[PDB]
Order: C-alpha cells, then structure tokens, then sequence
RNA sequence: GGACGCUAAGCCGCCCGGUGGAUGGCUCGGCUCGGGGCGCCGACGAAGGGCGUGGCAAGCUGCGAUAAGCCCCGGCGAGGCGCAGGCAGCCGUCGAACCGGGGAUUCCCGAAUGGGACCUCCCGCGGCUUAUGCCGCACUCCG
RNA sequence: CCGAUAGCGAACUAGUACCGUGAGGGAAAGCUGAAAAGCACCCCGGGAGGGGGGUGAAAAGAGCCUGAAACCGGGCGGCG
RNA sequence: CCCGAAACCGGUCGAUCUAGCCCGGGGCAGGGUGAAGUCCCUCAACCGAGGGAUGGAGGCCCGCUAGGGGUGCUGAUGUGCAGUUCGCUCCCGUGACCCCGGGCUAGGGGUGAAAGGCCAAUCGAGGCCGGAGAUAGCUGGUUCCCGCCGAAUCAUCCCG
RNA sequence: UAAGGUCCGGUGGAGCCGCCGGUAUCGCGGAUCCUGCCGGGAGUAGCAGCGUAGUCGGGUGAGAAUCCCGACCGCCGGAGGGGCCAGGGUUCCACGGCAAUGGUCGUCAGCCGUGGGUUAGUCGGUCCUAACCCCGCCCGUAACUCGGCGCGGGGGAAAGGGAAACGGGUUUAUAUUCCCGUACCGCGGGGGUAGGUGCGGCAACGCAAGCCCGGAGGGUGACGCCUCGGGGUAGGCGGACCGGCCGAUGAGGCCGGCUAAGCGUAUAAGCCCGGGGAGUGCCGUAAUGGCGAGAACCGGGUGAAAGCGCGAAUGGCCCCCCCGUUAGGGGGGUUCCGCCGAUCCCUGGGGCCCGUGAAAAGCCCUCCGGGAAUUCCGAUCCCCCGCGACCGUACCGAGAACCGACACAGGUGCCCCUGGGUGAGAAGCCUAAGGCGUGUCGGGGGAAACCCGGCCGAGGGAACUCGGCAAACUGGCCCCGUAACUUCGGGAGAAGGGGUGCCUGCGGGUGCGUAACCCGCAGGUCGCAGUGACUAGGGGGGCCCGACUGUUUAAUAAAAA
RNA sequence: GCAUGAAUGGCGUAACGAGGUCCCCGCUGUCCCCGGCCGGGGCCCGGCGAAACCUCUGCCUGGCGCGCAUGCCAGGGACC
RNA sequence: AAAUAGGCGGCCGUGGACGAGGGCUCGGGUAGAAGACCCGG
C-alpha cells in the first residue's frame, strides 16, 4: 500500500489538506486591510515532515 | 588505556560471544524426581537421534512414568532396548544403577557429581570413564583426563560406552567446513594474533614484529592480564 | 483542459487497443474536444470520427525462408554458429536418446521371439555400455553374432 | 567515516520508532516499549529532571 | 500484491479469462502425503490434498473398515500377530 | 600656422526622477522594584495533549457531536453576535451583552488502571431498561 | 530603566514558520486618513497591470506617517 | 573592557549510517572442464591395460544474466551533473556468496577476516545540555576634542 | 584651534527646547567583526559532453521552434517500459487561469484556485507461533522511569503459517468489492434420510463421511542442499479456412477466431493386495540398482496436474451493412481445423553432510464414554432461513511523485526470465508489442586556433618514458597439437598449425507415417576479406613475496598486510 | 653479513595472484615528424542568468627600501 | 599616429534649405573566429 492509515490519521490528513488552502476573500474585507498568505500551503514532493 | 577484552566481552553475555538456545535440544537428568533409590522406572528406547546442539548421537528413552528424556547413548545400541533405573536393575549394558551395584574393572558413562542429579560428569560423545576401585566408603573412577577422583556410591551411573568417537573431533579440511562447526558451537574464530594488533588492543605486540610482555603471566594478577599462557608450571620443549 | 491525450486513452481501453493507434480526424479534432463522457465518445466511434488502426506484429517471411534451409541441413556450419558443446546435444543429451529407443528394440525382438531366453542376458548387459548408435547398429551386431536365428 | 553519505541508502525511509500519544513524539520506540520524550511504555511518571532541558521545552510547548 | 516471490503457498500459474487477455493467478498448497509414522509406508487409501479441507471432504476414505485408521494394513498384519500370539501363551 | 567649427566613449561635482529603508515622532509590549493575594490539586478519572466545531473558516481564541456554546441565582444594566471595522441572517429592551458564585454536557488520548494500540478499537461480568440504549465494574491498600 | 538590525526568542495568527532518527535547536514580520470617502464614470491598453481625466491634502491611493546614504538613468557646468 | 581553541566531568539521546550475531524469506542466463562411485566393450588364463558410457564434484574457470566489489587511466569532472559523478578497464558471479524484513549488542563500552578502522556527512575514544562568561604568560580589537610635563627598552630573582 | 553649535530655503504635518544640578545598556575607521542594502565581475560563465530528436502541415490563442491533432523519423526493446514492496499524501480526476513555478519557452502542466473521486463475510491486515520483547509479583539498590533472576500473563511477521472467490460490465476519476453472472466459508435453526447410535466387497478397500458432554492419546499441519528422468498446459511458430488491412509484381505478411475462478465425473507412478515361488539366480533404468521382511511372471485395489461437462449456445473478441446534422441507436455474419517445440506447475529415484535442518493456530483419528440410552440420538450427507463487530483500497512507485535541500547522469527489493529474427544466452544488434520525443533551450557560421570522446596514417619497430603507462594486437567456434615443472589434481585455451559464407543433391538421430525437428557429407560458386557487421584472451620465461579461495584503510594506501 | 639464522619460524615449494622486480617475441604514431577526417564544444545571435574576489592606476628598466616595487629616485616608451 | 603628425595628384562642402564622399543591400571569393579585406552587380 503506502502502510498505512489508522482511522485517527485519515482525521490528521484531513487536518493537513485544509490548511493548504489560500485564505478567503471574506477574512480579508472583515479585517480592512489585509492579511497576507501566509505559509502552510502544501506541496508533495518538497514536504518531508516530522510527526 | 585498552578496554575490556575478547574473554571479558563474552561474560557479559554479547551476542557474537552468546550461544544459540533454540537450536539447541539437549540436557540428559536420569529423572531425580524419584531420588537414587527406588526401583520404580524403566523405559524403552525410542529413538536414537542426533542432538543438533552437542553434534552428537544421542538415545531417546520413554519412561513408564510416561516422560521423555534423553539419556547418553551407548555403543551397540538398538532401538527396543530396555533401560533399568534403581538398584533392582541388573548390570548391563545400557542399564543404570547406583556404583555399590557396579563390580569394578568396567567401562561406565554419564556418573553423578553430587547424588540425585542425572550426572555432572561425562556427557561427551564417544568418551567413557573407567571404574578402577571399589570401596564402600568412596568408589574411585579414572576421568578422561587420568585423574582419579573420588565418588559417593550412592550415585548413579551406566554400563557401557558412549557412542560415536572420530566424529567429534577429525580433520577440518578448509575455512568453510571449520566455519560450520563453530556455528554448531561457539568459539571467536576467524581470530587473529596479538603480536600485530596494537599495544591499545591487545598487551603484547606493537604495529611491527616483537613482543611488548611474556606470554607466561602471573596466576595473582587482576583481570584483563590473563593472555598468552595462561596459569602455567612450564614452557616450551627443547633447549 | 483540452487534453486531448485522454480521450484517445479512452477510446483506446474500449477497442482494447493502445493510445498511439487511436486516429483522430484533424478536421474534427474539435468535435472530440466537446465530448467529456464515454458514451460520447463511443458515439463517435461509430461515426468513424474517431477509429483503430489494430496493433501490428512483424513479417516473418525472412524467418520462414532461413528455417526452410535449416530444416533441410543447409545454411548452417561451424561458421555459422556460435553455440558451444551443448548446441550439437552433448554427450548426455544423445545418450540419453540412444538407450531409450535401444531397449524399446530389445523388447521387441522378445515378442517377435527371435532371441531365446540364452541371447537376452547378454543384450541387456551389452545394451549399458554404449555399444551402439543405434537402430542400423543393432540390427548388425545381431545379424553378425547370427543370434537373430536362435 | 568520511563526509558525502546521503546518495547511499534511501534512508530515512520506514521508522525506528513511532508517534507518540503521551506527547506526540516520534520516538515511542517499536522496537523496546519506550518514550525518549517523556517516557511511557515502561513508566507512570513522566520524566523529573532540573536539568532544565525537557521541562523547559514542554513549558514553551504547552 | 502483498509477496510476488515463488513460494510453498504463493507459487503461481498463468490462466487465461474468458476474453483471452490472460492474468496471472495465486495457487496455495498443492497435494501433500499423510504419514502412518509407525512404519516406512504411508497409510494407502488416504487422500492427499490440504489438510484442513479433508474436514468437509470424505472421512470415510480415511477410514477403510478396521478399528484403527492410522495403521496400514500391512503394519495391521502385524500387529494382529502379536495380541494373539501374546493371548495363547 | 594658431581657431569653438564639433572631441565619441569617458572623468568630476551638482541637479531631477527611481531604488533602498535608515532617521525622527509614535507604542494595546518588555524590564526592575514595592505591597498584597495565591497559597495546593488528582482514579469522587486531574493537569497536559489530539481531532472536530462558526453561514462563508486559512490560523488564533472558545467550546464538545447540547460543540465561538446550555441553565440558575445575584449584580450592572440598553444594544450585542471573540481576534476581524464584509454582506446575508440571528436575539434583547416583556431584562441580553457583561461580572461573581454554582450547576448541566464536558469526544478520543493522557496517572489512564481489563487488554492491545501511529492519540484508535475490542471484550467478561452485574444493575438497568423496550434494549444492544443507559449506569457500575475486571491494576494496589484497609474492612 | 528600554523601545522594533533594542527590550523577553516573541510588542503584530511565537516558542509559530522551519530543521534534525532523536535528544534537541529555532527565526523574520509594529504605524492610511478626521471619516474610507479604499476611486463611480469616461478615453486608451489583448490586459486583470499601467497611463490620460475626475480624486479637500493622493508629493496620505493600499506594510500607504516621515522617507537618509550606497546605487541606477537623464541633464547641467567644467575637463577630454 | 570585548572577542577568539583545543578540553574535562555529570546526566541524557543515538546501531533508519555502518560492524557483527540470530530468526523467518528472496536471488543467481549460459557454457567448459570432468573427480569419486558404477557399468560395458576389446585385449590378457589372471594380474591388469585401453576405449566408451554412466555420474556429477570443486571455498574451480569463463561470462555486458541478475547482482556484488572497485584495480589502472594518477583520464573526463574538480567555484562539479554529482558534499564522491561519468566512460573505459579490472576482480567476483553455487559460493567462507549476495540480498530483505523482524530482533539483539552503546561510549574507556561495543564491533572488528585487526585499518586505531568503524559505531547517523562527527572517532587516537559519538552527539546534546548543564557546570560555564573554563583558562592563556597567547592573536585581533576597544569609539569626542584640547592643554602641560614627558620616558625606559637597564639591574636582581624566579621550573624563569 | 576643536569637540561642536546656530541660522536660511525646500520637504514634513505633530510635538519641541534652553539654562542649572544629577545619571549611564553615553559618542566608533578597522575587530579574516555581526547585520541589512547595493555595484563592479556580466549580461560573462552555466542552460553542449553520459546511446545525440525532432521536422513539415493544420487547430487554438493577446502572443506559438518546443500546447494539441495529422504525417514522417528516431530512442528504449529483460527493460532510462509494464505491475508492485517501502515511502509520499492528493501529487489522482475534472474545470478555469499564467503574476509565480518548469535550467529557454508556454495558450500546457503534478504550478495557482475550486469542486469531486478510494464503497469488500469469501483479498490481505487483524490472528498463530518464531528469533525475541515487555508487564505484574518476589527481590535487589539508600532510591529510581535502574537491574536481572524465579514464578504468572500479554505482545511479536502487509514478502513465514492461514477455512474461504472469479469473470464480465460500468465510471471523467473506483472496484477481486458497486452492479451483473456464477460460486462459496463458518456458526445457529428447520424438514428429511444414510444412522437398523454408520450400509457394501474374500481382500487391498468403497462411502449420503462413524450418536455420545469430558479429559487423555496418536497422526497431519512441518521446514537444508543439487542432478537426472516422468507428467500438466498457459504458451511460443508454419499450413488451411473465414472477414479485416497492406499491397512494383499481386505476391507474401500482419491481425481476430476466446472460455475464468467454484463444482461434478474421470487421474496414476508411487504405494497395498492375491496367485506364484526366485532354474548357470533373474529383470530393469538415463543411472545408482531391486529382491525369501516375497524374484522372473500375471491380475487387481489405492492418493498429482490432465480430459470432458456444468460454468456457458451466455458472456467477451473481430468486423460488415442500415438509421441518424444529431439525441438515441437497428440488423447481421465470423467467433474456426490441425500437428509441433518450451517458462512455469507435480511426481518419482539418486548423490550430499562433525552446519544434519523453528513452532503454534488449525484439522483428522483413537481410548473412554457422562447422558439421551433404539419411544433413542445426531445431521460431517442434502436442501433451506439469518449474519460477518474492526482497518485499507485514489495516483506515482521514479534520468520530474521515494530518498539525496533540488526535476543532483546518483543510488534501492520482487515479478514481467511465454515477443520475432539471432544464437549455447534471462547475451549482442536489428525490429515489434508497449512507452516516449520534457534523457526539457534553440538558430547560424568553408565550422579558424585549440580542447574533449573517436577514426586513418607511409618507412622504421620503443629510438619515447621511472616503466609499452595509454592504445595496438589476438579474437567467436570447431579440429589437431602441446614444453619446463608436478602435491599426478594440474600446468592447458601452454606454445603452435588448420577450417568456417551462399546455393544444389544426400545420410544418420528423433518422431509421426513425411507432418514437426536436430547433427553431418558431396558437387557447384562470389569477393580484397565468410566469427566479413556486432560479439570477440596477445603469448612466453626468470626472480621475490604471500600457499590457495576470502579480507582490509566506505571516501588518496586492495599489499610483501 | 656496516647491522643473518631457526615457530619475535629457517630453507624450499607444485598450484594460485587487478602483488613487486626483469627479459623476449609478436604488435603498435609512444617517438623520428607530423597531417587529414568524425561528433560535442569553441565564435556569433535571441531568451534565461551566477561565482571567486574587489584602496586605486596604460607600464618598462635599474638603483633604493623590512635585502624579491607600477606609485620613491633617475632613465625610457606612450593617441584611444 | 615619425606631433619634424610627411609628399603628390585628383575629388568635395560653400527640430528649422540643400547633400560630394561613404556604408548597410545583393550575387561570390582570390579573403575569412566576429568584424574586416576583395570583386561583380
């Protein structure tokens, strides 16, 4: 496989996929001038990662 | 200064210096379960097999207490042998009984050291003690060494030789054939000689030819000094 | 996003065929770039738009003509080899042959019973030894020991 | 040895120890039964040192 | 898949589909013998096959009418010939 | 022959525009000191940690699938909906937001304790109920 | 007492980003304007960029208060 | 006044690098040569002698099979393609072989077919933090102006 | 004198001094100083070197040498390709983009943004035990998260063992799973019957497979090496037929013609059984060899794959003729005859040994049989009803998804070892299937000098040089022939000589009836040359050392160590 | 024997060797004595883009000087 | 480019008038790394 993924890591993935996300427009108006991207968008083949 | 050396590493319990224990199958006890008296046990011989771990033959014996254990074979065995155990066994071979029971001036095996514990003495394949001396005080039996020690009769012992012989040590031939037979045992081999191994390794020896100290050492020095020879009385053969 | 290279991957999977043998009219590219779906594409299949050219081996005229030779024993030669010992069948390999056949024969003079019993010793223990070559072989050394009439 | 080793081994590739759940650390090791960022495995407490070195790590962390 | 190495239980044989495509497939145990262990021959009459499966496969191929099974009836001869033996003297 | 009759490239200073982020003013932060308080808590399942949770949520903060919260009391009491000053939408003036005390729920992991375990999962009793729901239990003391 | 190449590593999503098998190591990132009025509408530009015009101050028009030097371009004055 | 090096000691962290051992598995085209054993055929009364077959051994040989090692060119490269590479050449290729996964051995200790070699880009004794702002007779450097006087580089002792 | 201060003009748009007495993290030219910013070098080197790929039309677009389609040409071809183990974690798929990223380039993309995709009783994990590990209790230590013994318990294999599943279809992305067909595991019920608490055959032995809680016992699970032969069929290739295509000449080639897992009925040499009794003792294998614990010789019984049927006239390929701008579809036919050669898969002998070669889950039998006790009982035999607590499944798996900071020529396991020609080869080269043209910059120039790979040189034959280092040379294969020395093995492929292509007619060997093959011979005959390319050892002796094979300074030292 | 010697092994040795040394034969551009050809570069152009190091300069010859100078001193050459 | 910078002969001038020589262009080299040189048009 990949070995592999308990039930509790698919959860931790999932944390790590929606930080790699630009942030919404929406944060940026409400704030009123602005806030950066800002690094914890994620790569693939450049991501070696410590638990 | 040097560290500890190839003895010293080998107490430890390292694992280059530890032997195997699951290839290993052996041990021979004439069951002291029941002590060195009673009449009470017999068995059969079961098998003759090898032991992996002693490289050796050995004879299984089922017991009518309904056990298996191994007791050293002798020569001129065959399966469907009867063994005795108790003083109430006859003198024969392969049979067991206390030394009183045992006439003098035959060849015996697999004695006791201390009363009541399937032997301490005389284990080895092909290697057979001889009784020379009977007394009911202390019966006198001649090692594989020569020496005579002194046994308290109410130990055990077996009629016979033991088998094999010419087969626990013959010729090594090469490095791959003798390679084999330390895996069956335990020895640090391929080893090489002090005298070139450094002054930090080893006492004797520099990185030339020559010596550093003499091989015959003091029997009262401490630890990591015991190298060359080794508690000696005398060297050497010639003048 | 305009890919074009998997539409022809799919096709392909449905001829059961590879992606470089899958032709797309150049006139009509346009209209395998509108369909996304399968089921578009097998329509244009059908529609000749998109088609197969089947995969192709090699001529082995070459071959049949070369092997023509060799089966008769010609075209060959020990400069025309290679091969080693092996290659001519070494000397296990014709023996092997040899004695197979050899008591198959035996046996079958014994029914044809123009050996006795007397003659057989001495054929069998001949027969190891490797005294023949083989059909033609026995054949003579019978004829010749005149034990064929016995 | 000598300098110019990361072309031999593929290595880091499979673990020697895992993470943790006592701290998250990957080093509850696989191999024994014990945490080298706080024990665990083989302990009940967790470590007691006035190094300082771990207890004030784990101060910043928390 | 999980081993691809030539095995005693993973060793493998070629087999066409239907459509002629051909896929490789994985084999397990293959035939193996049952032993009387009380003499050199084994135990005629006895299937061979994986051990396991002889539960739900004829138990009464492994039984030829005698009153112990697991003695062939060579061995059997035998043994007959000592109970009786021992029973007139 | 001397003449500025054409001396390009370039050198030096200054000027103007850019680059750059120094400089001054600015500071919801540090740092030190004085006074007082806090002065223990946990298998009655702690602290710590993990992953979710918001209309839109990337992080932080707060909570626990009752999920930026629920209830009760007393106090202050007329606008709110954390950081964040968008829109939609939500609730209160018939008592919200906020503050104090007290309560409900308070996932999984963790002393974690029945066992194993990359933060998950499975189980043997007994109470219980429609019942598997649901509640208590199976490491070590003393009766 | 110190003040954003200083004072806590950190005044601003910080022991965060990040590195290391691990133990452990470890930053940078403060300032629009009175009010966002944070640029409608129009010409041009493939153009979302930029430019022209209208933008109280815009040389406050988007890490935008102030805006140094080194440095780059053109020009002026002298030399060649 | 400030900086600058080799260290020592205590407690921790490392055998995913690499050494060896154990356990369960994997891999090696093809060929040559032809042992011992054994048979047959001819020749000989026999003794044997010759040929042939049979049989396949060897820490054997050959090899762009797969794989392993890494001798020369002191080549190419040498602010590289690459913190160890490329081509050619070379050794080994059924073996005291190679190779995977699990486990084991830890710092004056291991491991070592023995080089003081190796033990995570660090070994004539690993890294981490604390002691600690270690100590130096030793190198470098220590910031605003002005006025006045203005040298000694000799003498005794000292593991100096 | 100065350290330093003051004033003016512009900018800036809110705070700022002097005087006196205090205070110190109080004044810099340098520290191979620390930090930020910036220039020269330069628009140079690098974007060439390794087995070296694009080029012409056409489509799109703001823009096209490198995005796509078509044609043509290569490279790789048992392996810079396919499937996977590890790892990665979304890189997968889809749609929209070009500021950023790709050694140039970009409308393209794994970049940027946003949605969506991994569905399991019958695959594996879990489980078993292994090497071996950890916990509690006792004990030690002043003490411990330290330490091991003696007890008790648990853990421990994604390449070992295991009760058990395939094929087809569909999706943009998924599938042994979803769907469809067919098949099936284990336990719990029910309804029958073998069961007259098992029925038959002289026998080996046949089974619609023995009632019975308990405990015990006994087999099978269950294991090192290397030859030789027996068997199986996926499958390799020619001929003929049926369509399809290619087609100077109309020939020859290519291509599709298929049958799964699950079952039923049949296997057969080992191995048992009778008859018979081994005559100079007979008979055999490829061989060693078997025999009074049973020969020659005759019958039986019994346990591998195989064949056939079920599965299945389906289903699945391959085309052809009609609809239809099109949606969406319709109708057909072919779906075959052989013979012959192997990877692999299972079965018998045999040699080998001072390594003499883990265990358990699980099964099956047997001893005893509690009870029910023939009104008995049961359901391994059927058929029938119910089910499977849990985790995974996308993609890559690599000269861009691992790992080396990196898209670093590196370097890491398995399977594809059935592609053709070739030939001894899982070899070379050529050519396929299959993959790619991102082995990610191009264009130009009589293109000089000179450098890196590489080719040819007269006459001479090492004169060069520490040294023939480097290169040259032999060469493949077959025959003949071989010295000094010798541990009689070896030296040995010593040394040295000779042949080898193609066509035409025959022989032996294997087979089967001329099909399929293998190994030689003769005649004819061309060139400068027949291993013509590729592939492919120069040889000999003396002296020194270490016997040998092995090992050593991973990474200047592979040795006399 | 400057300064050998018997298991801190001596002498010898078949077979073996990516071991050290020497000689021969064949062969040969290593050489006398050099030339031509092939591919990648070189050189030019578009696009993409560093580094080492950096008080400053068009020098030469002598003398001097910390005795081994562009710059002092005396000569000499000098368009960029 | 000998600064004693030379001699001879001929040709020429006289964002915002007019324009002698000369190059770039083309076809090739006796020439040739770029450039230049040379010749034809």
């Amino acid at each position: 496989m990949a070995r592999n993924k308990p039930l509790a890591k698919k959860l931790r993935l999932a944390k790590a996929l929606k930080q790699n996300r630009r942030v919404p427009v929406w944060v940026i108006v409400k704030t009123n001038r602005r806030v950066l991207t800002h690094p914890k968008r994620r790569y693939w083949r450049r991501t070696k990662l410590k638990e | 200064m040097g560290k500890s050396l190839i003895q010293q590493r080998r107490g430890k319990g390292s694992p280059t210096f530890k032997s195997p224990s699951h290839r290993f199958r052996g041990a021979v006890k004439y069951i002291p379960l029941n002590y060195t008296q009673e009449k009470t046990l017999r068995g059969v011989v079961e098998e003759i097999m090898h032991d992996p771990g002693r490289t050796a033959p050995v004879a299984r014996v089922k017991f009518e207490n309904g056990i298996e254990k191994l007791i050293i074979a002798p020569e001129g065995l065959l399966v469907g042998q009867e063994i005795y155990i108790g003083p109430d066994a006859p003198i024969a071979v392969g049979n067991t009984l206390p030394l009183a029971k045992i006439p003098e001036g035959t060849y015996v095996y697999n004695i006791e050291g201390i009363p009541g514990d399937g032997g301490k003495y005389v284990r080895a394949g092909g290697t057979y003690a001889l009784v020379v001396s009977r007394e009911p005080d202390k019966v006198i039996v001649q090692l594989p060494s020569g020496e005579l020690k002194a046994f308290n009769p109410m130990c055990r012992a077996t009629i016979g030789v033991v088998a094999g012989g010419g087969r626990l040590e013959k010729p090594l031939v090469k490095a791959g054939k003798a390679y084999y037979k330390y895996k069956a045992r335990n020895k640090f081999w391929p080893t090489p000689r002090g005298v070139k191994m450094n002054a930090v390794n080893h006492p004797f020896g520099g990185k030339e030819h020559h010596p550093g100290k003499p091989t015959t050492t003091s029997r009262r020095a401490p630890p990591g000094r015991k190298v060359g020879h080794i508690a000696a009385r005398r060297t050497g053969r010639r003048k | 996003m305009n890919t074009l290279k998997m539409q022809r991957r799919i096709a392909a999977e449905i001829l059961k065929c590879g992606e470089n043998r899958i032709w797309i009219d150049p006139e009509r590219i346009d209209d395998v770039a509108s369909a996304i779906t399968r089921e578009d594409i097998k329509r244009l299949i059908k529609e000749g738009v998109i088609k197969k050219k089947p995969i192709k081996g090699q001529s082995r005229y070459r071959a049949k003509i070369r092997h023509e030779q060799k089966k008769k024993g010609r075209h060959r030669g020990p400069g025309s080899r290679k091969g080693k010992k092996t290659a001519r069948m070494g000397k296990k390999e014709l023996w092997i042959k040899t004695i197979r056949a050899l008591r198959k024969e035996l046996r079958k003079l014994k029914a044809q019973k123009k050996i006795d019993r007397k003659t057989y010793r001495m054929l069998y223990i001949r027969a190891k030894g490797g005294q023949f070559k083989n059909k033609h072989q026995l054949y003579l050394f019978l004829e010749e020991h005149g034990l064929l009439k016995k | 040895m000598g300098s110019g080793t990361a072309t031999f081994g593929k290595r880091n590739s499979t673990p020697t120890h895992i993470r943790c759940r006592r701290c998250g650390r990957v080093s509850y090791n696989v191999k024994k039964g014990y945490c080298a960022a706080c024990g665990f495995g083989r302990s009940r407490r967790l470590r007691k040192y006035r190094w300082s070195k771990k207890w004030k790590k784990k101060k910043n962390a928390h | 898949m999980k081993p691809m190495y030539r095995s005693r239980s993973w060793r493998r044989k070629y087999v066409r589909t239907p459509g002629g495509r051909v896929v490789i497939h994985f084999e397990r145990k293959k035939p193996k013998i049952a032993h009387c262990a009380m003499c050199g021959r084994p135990l005629n009459g006895i299937p061979r096959g994986r051990p396991v499966e002889m539960r739900k496969l004829p138990k009464t191929k492994k039984r030829p009418e005698r009153p112990m099974p697991h003695l062939c009836p060579r061995c059997m001869r035998k043994v007959m010939k000592e109970q009786i033996r021992a029973q007139l003297s």
